[PDB]
RNA sequence: UGGAAGUCGGAAUCCGCUAAGGACUGUGUAACAACUCACCUGCCGAAUGUACUAGCCCUGAAAAUGGAUGGCGCUCAAGCGU
RNA sequence: GUAGCCAAAUGGAUUAACGAGAUUCCCACUGUCCCUAUCUACUAUCUAGCGAAACCACAGCCAAGGGAACGGGCUUGGCAAAAUCAGCGGGGAAAGA
RNA sequence: GGGAUGGCUUGUGGCGGCCAAGCGUUCAUAGCGACGUCGCUUUGAUCCUUCGAUGUCGGCUCUUCCUAUCAUACCGAAGCAGAAUUCGGUAAGCGUUGGAUUGUUCACCCACUAAUAGGGAACGUGAGCUGGGUUUAGACCGUCGUGAGACAGGUUAGUUUUACCCUACUGAUGAACUCGUCGCAAUGGUAAUUCAGCUUAGUACGAGAGGAACCGCUGAUUCAGAUAAUUGGUUUUUGCGGUUGUCCGACCGGGCAGUGCCGCGAAGCUACCAUCUGCUGGAUAAUGGCUGAACGCCUCUAAGUCAGAAUCCAUGCCAG
């Protein structure tokens, strides 16, 4: 199976391809540079983009050299672009942040710093188990 | 499942209930289907179908003729040569191809244009046919290289056939003796149809009457190397 | 040669030409197919768009992620004063199509519907239908009776003529809107008797439509005037400081024919197009005389649908109103035609029943935070002009 | 994916129309018709029963 | 893998190489004295041994001023078992080995006095000093010389004497499946401006260079790893980003450029007999 | 659920297992908003003594 | 044509087991069920045909660089395609053997 | 051949009884069995079978704006032969 | 030689400063872009007054055919309804071409 | 002063020998000859053999067409258990992306994806914009020439600047029929698309590993048409407030700095940066059949006929 998750409602995509977001777990990486988004469509000239709860393909630019030369699956857990949930609430976080996982969705690290978004928490049951604040 | 599981399922449960009847009806409809294909297929598919049907008809005729005919080496070779794969084995000193098509210098050479201006010099000529440049070849410098013989058009070996022995061997080319169109083409070593070349015949096992080994002979090129990508020659014996 | 990277076409050819509508009032192009085994009913209605507001809905949608949860949705309010039935048209079938055989009008027509037949009503002698009204009195309406019998025995399609009571709206327009509404169901004689029984009578919106029904809205869209290709068709803008213009199409033609194609995006009229938008759910049919028609079973605030300070550029909604989920083609003050769906629905959304929890009645003239003036005064407290008064 | 014009999708929708949405729409139509019934009920030549004549061509003019 | 590490393997560059080989009688294969077996092209040597035995292959060990003289003599002794080898410091103003190379080319021209002239093409890796050798033999800057690899993009004739032509060729890198991008970058194939994450090749430089040489080179000491070394170098030299954060990337680029351009002393010792 | 349309069609009753003093109150519409105030913020078991 | 041939031949080569990399039980079981020499010779013939097809393609592209007319270009193209077809034609028995083994 | 009985293979392929029946044309079995074909007989009932030749018809390869026996149109012709 | 010997500290051109010279990269920065939207002034627009020029065989809808690979006028078709205004850059015109 | 090959092409090599149904010849037994066949052109290796710009291409924007179909729909065959596929047929309705690389024939890599199919309308010369082939005048290096200079070449900087005309196209009016209201529908256009999740079901199937589908339900991708309740953006609302310099004597109230600048800012316009919506009948193609002749078996076809693709034609939709 590919990394695109089912049952995800439409939200504002705040992180296009080329964005650098913080790395919110303890795997050793400090940031993730987005090179691709799972489940992205096909339009001429359109950059692929992801929101909170989406799996992207990311490259570590700052962190351990062991994590440096590989492309990792990551899940976006926080974004700064304001988006709306179905209860009418627009919301945003103070930073863009994601966690490194495997293609099945188990986390590489062991703990998450800071809160995670709801959409990430329902879509990935391991992140819901490793999150200290769900927000 | 493992091993012959579909055959085991065949043993245990069988076919579908209408399998034999459907197969028999399809085999019956084959004649109508083949005539429909012969009359209704279009294009390259129809052409390939026609050639296939022609081949099957010829094979069926041969089979019927053999069945009707059922109720009714060549050269002497020793016992150690029996049951092996052997060749079939079939004054005016004229070559097999005494005349070919003439090639003009406009077809032989194309003009290489040099210079940075809009009007360009045209003194360089490039050979558009395969050539044999010989051994120990070092190219002339570009300021004094008029005739350009490109590296990708150079040849060194040729498929030479011996007419008496009916053996075709790849042999190294020693030299180009006579190009029938032009002595300049002979000097440049152009390999065209009807060209007399000198080939190394060491692998053919030829000795003279004195016992000396003949390792250089004459062959004539019998094809178009520029069209075929290979040099095919016949030994002049 | 071939275009290197494929891309789908900007815009649809199903909506050509991109010209202004031929009439301000929307046209019902098709009515639902007549089934004579159904009881006789009306297939259309009119209203005026008043504005939009917000609701909270307790969603009962099994299989959805928002099942048994509250969802915030946008809705459109249409002010629907009752219509008046004043006419009856009979249609016959011909090898050239449907043809109007005759029509019968009522004995009394209102001034607002007589205004529709004039351009200079104030200078008029208002003689319209005056000789026609004498046909009801002469020979006990023999001509009216024979026209009714002609519709009974020759026609297959019967439509009432119905007009709006525009004087009950806040609009400064006094000239009413008149339309043909098809009677579906029953026999043709039943349709004729039904229309004659409905002559000179008002028909309210809740006897044509019902809450939880999905309808179609027909209207003319917002006009934008003359618009270039970038906004009109959604074409890609040329790079900065492009010669002869950057909000343009670089090639209207590069190949044969030695012509400009009809399929090439060109500047022109944008907006004011006729549109029939389908499958719109009715969330509420609120009554005009009900003073608490914006209240729900869980919101016990006793309030009306009109937002605080009124609808921006419309006024107050004082008649029966229809709440429609989503958006409709037209603008505020514009005439809207509500029509029954032509086919039986195939979704569970049509079978859903709606449970509203709350309706937003705060001001849309700004960032309104209060649903009622009493709520505003309770939050603010005593002011200087309160003691001054 | 199966298109909107697919025969199987059409048959699925026809079964839905016949078995599920149909009775609901019929009951709604019955109620609305009853309400509008409540509102609605709330010589031959000289009488108009004999339908006489009212008070470009298909032929060539002759 | 980055496309910069494929440089020197291009079809155009190898067409240029085979054009020079076909046009040349003598082939000067130029080696870096700091890495002779690293810069040796056994690919071209095998081609010349198999197809063109009449072309004369001569080793030129360039940049001998960057290595000890004993190591240069040992490498000459190793290479002379295979092919005639000339040591050279290629410079217009202060050359070395120029007279010996000129005499060898004159001997080749005397052997081929039947021709009108001889052609001597220069081959090797990028930035080994082929254009510098041509300029030093001519005594005049006739070919472009730069520390940036791939300065020579097309072949060029330079008339040395009346019967000697020199053919400058772009640098080639034969493909080897055991070669790594770190190995190619340390050999000098690529420009370190166009590489991503230059910090990872700094341990290779610290392995190749003795520690005290780095200490006298940068006037710095006390590092335990390459990250600390680059941080202290950035803080000392003032290579700081916004907020005083060290410019470790730029400092690594400087260290790699100084390593390639002969500013930090390093060499490969010759194998003992 | 299988007897009543299957998954995605069957509508579950969450108030069926409510434990109330009077079971007739199990399907009431509990008020939430009254004149810009939260009723739940004003729910207090000893409301009468304070009033 | 060469790319299609190379894709098919590479898929055949990489899909089959490598007897040098197997466990001794699996390797000797394949040696019993299948002749190991026949297996390796069949796959070696597949690889040899793939390499020869690539070589023929390179030679004829180099000649088509210097071809001067459409007739000569057509003759070179038909020559390359016929030589690749002959190379595939000599592989009649290994393909049947490898399909049965598969 | 582990097994191989006409029917996994290699090579031979004869005789008897015959009206006729292959050391077997296929299906089948682990091998047998079993079914089927070649061939023969009974019923029936008068003309057929094969291969070619000559006409007319279909296929016998086609791209890219919408179009051409001149157009409508034509089928015991308004097509083809005299 | 993990850095030697010889030379009046150095063994250099791998030359500092200077530059509207050419090139690559990093940080910062942003509407260059995803992907466009909005506002202002002057035009364009309409009115009063004033008022040219370039260019111009005749003219102006297409399709197939028109051997000389070219039709706008010919043939055979499709068709085809006054008079207009704002725009557009396919074609004809239009580059001191 | 004169100029600026074509009912061509496609999928299967060449040379040489042999066989060969047949054509011929049978006063000469020669000569052509399809189908074939035979000789030349690494035990899954090696990676230490990249073999010549005279011919020049691109990118953007945007429309349409072809099918020689990559994906999606249906179908036929395959040790096709399932899952995933392979080969082939009808099919162009609908899609066919985002990037890195110029020490370079810019073509190869990377990922996302259902898939990242190929072409024409230019390149059988040729005014939309802009990079390379490409080249006026300045300059340098390399080669040749005694030299003016030319070039095997390499580098750098460098003037064409419509539209108001006709037609086409996109929109907008309009004479004639008294004015107006409500209608009809000839004709033209036409629209949706793909994926995922839940259930089926850890079921069928399977030794195990694994592992579907129809019916039903819910979302999302791409496209299309609208809309502004909300959230962002936009501010000449010069609406209010702050603030720099100067001027009106100070305060108040103001002017100027072409909107002095800054903060908020309704309204209006707007954004997959926001929200809503996108609909059903008939006839078929490939194939699968029923009855049944040709042809005493047989046969989906000949007469008759059933079903069947995202196809065709219409409805719904736009114009009138
Ligand atoms: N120390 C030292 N440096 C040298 C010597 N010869 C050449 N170099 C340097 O090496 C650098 C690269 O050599 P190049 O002159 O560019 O010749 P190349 O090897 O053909 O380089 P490319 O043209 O890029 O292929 C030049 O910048 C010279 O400064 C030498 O003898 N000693
Ligand atoms: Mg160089
Ligand atoms: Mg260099």
């Amino acid at each position: 199976k590919r990394g695109a998750p089912g049952g995800k409602l439409k939200m504002t995509l705040g992180l296009p391809v080329g964005a650098i977001m913080n790395c919110a777990d303890n795997s050793g990486a400090r940031n993730l540079y987005i090179i691709a988004v799972k489940g992205a469509g096909a339009r001429l000239n359109r950059l692929p983009a992801g929101g909170v709860g989406d799996m992207v393909m990311a490259t570590v630019k700052k962190g351990k050299p062991e994590l440096r030369k590989k492309v990792h699956p990551a899940v976006i857990v926080r974004q700064a672009k304001p988006w709306k949930r179905f209860d009418g609430v627009f919301l945003y976080f103070e930073d863009n942040a994601g966690v490194i996982v495997n293609p099945k969705g188990e986390m590489k690290g062991s703990a998450i710093t800071g809160p995670v978004g709801k959409e990430a928490a329902e879509l990935w049951p391991r992140i819901a188990s490793n999150a200290g604040v769900v927000m | 499942p493992q091993n012959e599981y579909i055959e085991r399922h065949r043993k245990l449960h069988g076919r579908r209930l209408d399998a034999e009847e459907r197969a028999r009806k399809k085999a019956a409809r084959e004649g109508h289907k083949n005539s429909e294909n012969a009359q209704n297929l279009r294009g390259l598919r129809a052409k390939l179908y026609a050639k296939q049907r022609h081949a099957q008809k010829i094979q069926m005729r041969k089979a019927i003729k053999q069945h009707e005919e059922r109720n009714v080496p060549s050269d002497p070779i020793p016992s150690y040569l029996l049951d092996r794969a052997n060749p079939t084995t079939a004054a005016r000193f004229s070559v097999p191809i005494p005349k070919v098509r003439g090639i003009s210098e406009e077809e032989m050479f194309k003009v290489v244009k040099t210079g940075k201006k809009t009007h360009k010099k045209g003194w360089k000529r490039i050979v558009t046919k395969p050539t044999f440049v010989g051994p120990d070849f070092t190219r002339r410098p570009v300021k004094y290289e008029r005739f350009i013989r490109p590296m990708g058009l150079r040849y060194k070996k040729a498929n030479v056939t011996h007419p008496t022995l009916n053996v075709t061997v790849q042999l190294p080319i020693l030299s180009v003796k006579k190009n029938p169109s032009n002595p300049l083409y002979t000097q440049l070593g152009v390999l065209t149809k009807g060209t007399i070349i000198e080939v190394n015949v060491s692998d053919l096992g030829i000795v003279t009457a004195s016992g000396k080994i003949a390792w250089g002979r004459y062959a004539q090129i019998t094809n178009n190397p520029e069209n075929d990508g290979c040099v095919n020659a016949v030994l002049l014996v | 040669s071939h275009r290197k990277y494929e891309a789908p076409r900007h815009g649809s050819l199903a909506f050509l030409p991109r010209k202004r509508a031929a009439r301000h009032r929307g046209r019902v192009k098709s009515f639902p197919k007549d089934d004579p085994k159904k009881p006789v009913h009306l297939t259309a209605a009119m209203g005026y768009k008043a504005g939009m507001t917000t609701i909270v809905r307790d969603l009962d949608r099994p299989g959805a992620k928002a099942h048994k949860k509250e969802v915030v949705e946008a809705v459109t309010i249409i002010d629907c004063p009752p219509m008046v039935v004043v006419g009856l048209v009979g249609y016959i079938e011909t090898p050239r199509g449907l043809r109007s055989l005759t029509t019968v009008w009522a004995e009394h027509l209102s001034d607002e519907v007589k205004r529709r037949f004039y351009k200079n009503w104030y200078k008029s002698k208002k003689k319209a239908f005056t000789k026609y009204a004498k046909k009801y009195a002469e020979n006990n309406g023999a001509s009216i009776t024979r026209e009714l019998e002609r519709i009974k025995k020759y026609c297959t399609v019967v439509r009432v003529l119905a007009h709006t009571q525009i004087r009950k709206t806040p609009l400064k327009q006094k000239k009413a809107h008149l339309m043909e509404i098809q009677i579906n169901g029953g026999s043709v004689a039943d349709k004729v008797e039904f229309g004659r029984s409905l002559f000179e009578k008002p028909v309210t919106i809740d006897t044509i439509f019902e809450k939880d029904e999905m309808i179609d809205v027909i209207a003319v869209t917002k006009g934008h005037g003359f618009v270039g290709v970038t906004a009109r068709w959604g074409t890609k803008k040329l790079p900065r400081k492009t010669h002869k213009g950057l909000r343009k199409v670089a090639c209207i033609g590069a190949w044969h024919p030695s012509h400009v194609q009809w399929t090439v995006a060109r500047a022109g009229q944008m907006g004011y197009h006729h549109r029939t938008s389908v499958n719109h759910k009715i969330y509420r049919i609120g009554k005009g005389d009900d003073e608490a028609n914006a209240s729900t079973e869980t919101d016990l605030t006793k309030k009306k649908i009109t937002p605080m300070g009124g609808f921006v550029r419309y006024g107050e909604v004082n008649n029966d109103y229809v709440m429609i989920k989503g958006s409709v083609p037209g603008v505020k003050k514009r005439i809207m035609t509500l029509r029954k769906s032509l086919f039986t629905h195939t979704s569970r959304k049509a079978l859903e029943k709606v449970e509203l929890k709350w309706i937003d009645t705060s001001s849309e003239f700004g960032h309104g935070a209060f649903q009622t003036a009493a709520e505003k005064k309770q939050f603010m407290g005593t002011l200087k002009k309160d003691l001054q008064t | 994916a199966k298109s909107a014009r697919a025969s199987r999708i059409k048959e699925n929708h026809q079964r839905f129309k016949k078995n599920i949405a149909g009775p609901v729409e019929a009951a709604r139509l019955e109620r609305l018709s009853a309400k509008l019934m409540a509102i609605a009920q709330a010589s031959g030549v000289k009488s108009g029963k004999s339908i006489g004549r009212k008070d470009s061509s298909i032929v060539f003019p002759m | 893998k980055e496309a910069i590490f494929n440089k020197g393997t291009s079809k155009r560059i190898w067409n240029e190489l085979y054009k020079v080989i076909d046009s040349s009688d003598v082939i000067l294969h130029v080696l870096d004295a700091r890495d002779p077996l690293g810069t040796r092209c056994r690919h071209v040597e095998k081609y010349l041994a198999a197809e063109a035995p009449h072309k004369h292959l001569v080793f030129v060990l360039n940049k001998i001023d960057l290595v000890p003289s004993s190591q240069a003599a040992a490498w000459i002794r190793i290479l002379q078992k295979d092919h005639p080898t000339c040591a050279m410091r290629a410079s217009i103003t202060n050359p070395f080995g120029r007279g010996s190379l000129i005499d060898l080319l004159r001997q080749f021209s005397v052997l081929h006095k039947d021709r009108k002239q001889i052609s001597v093409g220069l081959i090797g890796y990028p930035n080994v000093g082929k254009s510098s050798i041509i300029n030093a033999l001519r005594g005049k800057a006739v070919a472009k010389v730069a520390p940036i690899p791939g300065e020579t993009k097309v072949w060029q004739y330079v008339t040395l004497m009346k019967r000697i032509y020199l053919i400058d060729c772009p640098g080639i890198v034969p493909p080897n499946q055991h070669d790594t991008p770190e190995d190619l970058l340390l050999r000098g194939v690529v420009r370190v401006e166009n590489v991503e994450h230059p910090e990872q090749y700094i341990p290779a430089v610290l392995r190749k260079v003795k520690q005290h040489h780095m200490e006298r080179t940068y006037e710095l000491r006390g590092w335990k790893d390459h990250i600390e070394f680059l941080e202290m170098l950035a803080r000392k030299s003032g290579r700081l980003l916004k907020g005083g954060e060290p410019d470790v990337d730029g400092v690594a680029k400087q260290v790699l450029n100084d390593f390639m351009r002969g500013k930090i002393p390093w060499f490969t010792p010759a194998p003992e007999p | 659920e299988e007897a009543n349309g299957g998954a995605g069609v069957f509508n579950v009753d969450l108030r069926k297992d409510w434990i109330l003093e009077n079971p007739e109150w199990k399907y009431d519409k509990i008020p939430e908003i009254f004149d810009g105030k939260n009723v739940y913020d004003y729910i207090d078991p000893d409301i009468d003594a304070k009033l | 044509t060469q790319e299609t041939c190379s894709e098919k031949f590479g898929a055949i080569i990489s899909s089959f087991p490598v007897l040098s990399d197997q466990h001794p039980f699996h390797r000797d079981l394949m040696n019993i069920l299948y002749d190991a020499d026949h297996f390796k010779v069949a796959l070696g013939q597949i690889s040899t045909a793939k390499n020869l097809i690539e070589t023929i393609s390179r030679d004829y592209v180099r000649l088509l660089k210097y071809a001067q007319s459409l007739y000569q270009c057509k003759q070179l193209k038909r020559a390359a395609l016929g030589r690749m077809a002959t190379l595939i034609k000599r592989l009649k028995d290994p393909l049947i053997y490898l399909d049965q083994v598969r």
